[PDB]
């Protein structure tokens, strides 16, 4: 399918006459992105003047370049003059004075649903000025990102006021702002009062703890819209999570995404995440990392996963306490849920005999596992045969990651030897900063060769 | 792996306003997130290579520095819609592996 021209590019130097060549293309352009390219103020009134008569320009991604304030008032001159969708100018050094610009933008362009301005210190006095913006009738904001933007708590009541006059939007990242919990639960209460049929609310790194998630839990029972929480890397506890599980178990709650990564939790948090997982046939994917949940929080985890309602696709526990003790209880579960699709289970000391053991539920007929995360779990190269093993027999594997194991030539030279098989399905062998001599690092060229279908990634 | 891709892939300090900025980004620059992927974890370190160099030593030998260096650790949040990382900056213990005089593989924390 061809949806317009689309133009990306990253990470490059722009020679003046390229950019010259370029210019032509983007008046052309669906989408043009433009990534860390080291863009500076001066490019900008030349993106002005394309967003204006290109008719078809519907996404524009300038992140990390310096374009500065000055850079942000010469761009959107031509946005003040009429179709872009997509504004991303993330990291692109702006202050809260580029905020009177987007708030002109904002009340201009009701084509604009996506805008994405994290990681710029705009403040709480910028956003202000943004949110005046997006309560204009004219703006049809679906999507904002305003995370790193240096908010406080101050900046809440503009936002439920803008959230109020915002029934478009369906998703809203504050992550890594300094809110703390009066804030959020002021946000809270914004939310549960606007209209919008909010679908996706990132608020990782925000202050949060307890003290706000019987809070958070009232907008996951008053939004039944409401798909993806993150609330990561805030210290809420095992306290916070068992509240937060009220709203989750709600029935008008229909949470596809959980992200509760270092948020402080113990083994004891895993009863009512057990709960949910027995619970809740909506939830799809659940990060845990960096909660020291141990062996007999994963194991009550995995006597939920059992239960035929739970229909998890993809459980993240990386870093959570685990040895082999829990290997067993976690094999049981690839023996008999068919929904699980995705286990990252790295860095957590398994060992050459929790690794065979979870070898053997992968290889029930009914294990659809299709990607195994295991790097950093202390295994070695004779649990290499094993992992073979399961690479030429379980056809629908396609993804495994070993890296960060002291595996040694001998046993990453077993993993080839199945890769070179024809009933191996692999399609990404992860292998990351494996020490390895030269005559391993021939072998993987030579076998990029034989099996392109294969990809071998350090 | 060899001396160059160590410098590449562990050794940077690029001024980002945060550490998630600074691990998204530095990932793309540095040839590591490419073609969809995101590595779910790993470490720049900032200081001279010489440090990391001295200056012969058996090969496949492990070698770690004496003044413990300022490194940035990139941990993997999440990988779609794209790679998000968040990271903690640390003065910590470099351990490296030898080949032909030269570190071409970080080991350690």
């Amino acid at each position: 399918y061809f949806q317009g021209m689309d133009l990306d590019i990253q990470c490059e130097e722009i020679n003046p006459s390229r950019w010259a060549e370029l210019l032509s293309t983007m008046k052309s352009c669906s989408t043009i992105r433009l990534d860390d390219c080291n863009l500076s103020s001066s490019n900008c009134k030349d993106l002005s003047s394309i967003i204006h008569t290109n008719p078809s320009l519907k996404e524009l991604k300038l992140n990390n370049n310096e374009l500065g304030d000055a850079g942000i008032e010469y761009l959107c001159k031509g946005l003040l003059t009429p179709s872009l969708q997509k504004l991303w100018l993330q990291n692109c050094n702006l202050t809260s004075a580029s905020c009177e610009t987007l708030r002109s933008v904002l009340s201009a362009q009701p084509s604009l649903t996506e805008l994405h301005v994290g990681d710029n210190k705009l403040g709480t006095a910028g956003v202000k000025v943004l949110c005046q913006g997006l309560m204009n009738p004219n703006c049809k904001l679906q999507k904002l990102q305003l995370e790193y933007c240096e908010l406080t708590a101050d900046i809440v009541e503009a936002l439920n006021a803008a959230l109020q006059a915002k029934p478009t939007l369906k998703e809203l990242s504050l992550s890594n702002n300094t809110l703390g919990d009066t804030a959020v639960k002021q946000l809270c209460r914004g939310l549960v009062e606007a209209s919008c049929d909010l679908e996706l609310l990132h608020l990782e790194n925000c202050g949060i703890t307890s003290d706000s998630c019987r809070d958070i839990s009232a907008v996951l029972s008053s939004k039944p819209s409401l798909l993806d929480l993150a609330v990561g890397d805030n210290k809420i506890g095992d306290t916070g999570l068992a509240l937060l599980c009220q709203g989750l178990l709600h029935p008008n709650c229909k949470i596809q995404k959980l992200w509760l990564w270092d948020c402080d939790l113990t083994s004891a948090s895993c009863k009512d995440l057990s709960r949910v997982f027995s619970t809740k046939e909506t939830l799809l994917e659940v990060s845990l990392i960096d909660n020291n949940l141990r062996d007999s929080g994963m194991e009550m985890l995995c006597q939920a996963l059992k239960d035929p309602k739970a229909h998890l696709q993809e459980l993240w526990v990386r870093e959570c306490g685990l040895t082999a003790a829990c290997c067993k209880a976690v094999s049981s579960v690839l023996s008999v849920n068919k929904h699980l699709q995705v286990l990252h289970i790295g860095e957590n000391k398994l060992g050459n005999a929790g690794v065979e053991i979870l070898c053997e539920g992968l290889l029930h007929p009914n294990c659809n596992i299709h990607s195994l995360w295991l790097g950093n779990c202390d295994i070695t190269a004779a649990c290499c045969a094993t992992l073979a093993n399961v690479m030429v027999t379980k056809q629908n594997l396609t993804e495994l990651d070993l890296s960060y194991n002291t595996l040694e030539d001998e046993g990453v030279m077993k993993l080839c030897e199945a890769v070179r098989n024809p009933n191996c399905k692999m399609q990404q062998l992860i292998l990351y900063d494996i020490f390895w001599g030269p005559e391993v690092d021939d072998e993987l060229k030579a076998l990029e060769e034989a099996r392109p279908d294969v990809k071998i990634i350090s | 792996p060899t001396y160059q891709d160590f410098l590449r892939t562990h050794v940077d300090k690029t001024s980002f306003p945060n550490i998630a900025a600074y691990c998204n980004v530095m990932m793309v620059r540095r040839g590591i997130n490419v073609h969809g992927r995101c590595k779910s974890l790993n470490t720049f370190v900032h200081t001279d290579p010489r440090n990391l160099n001295t200056i012969n030593q058996p090969n496949r030998a492990l070698r770690t520095t004496q003044q413990q260096l300022p490194v940035t650790d990139c941990k993997l949040i999440r990988s779609h819609p794209t790679c998000s990382y968040t990271g903690n900056q640390f003065n910590h213990r470099v351990r490296v592996g030898c080949w032909g005089g030269l570190p071409v593989h970080l080991d350690g924390t």
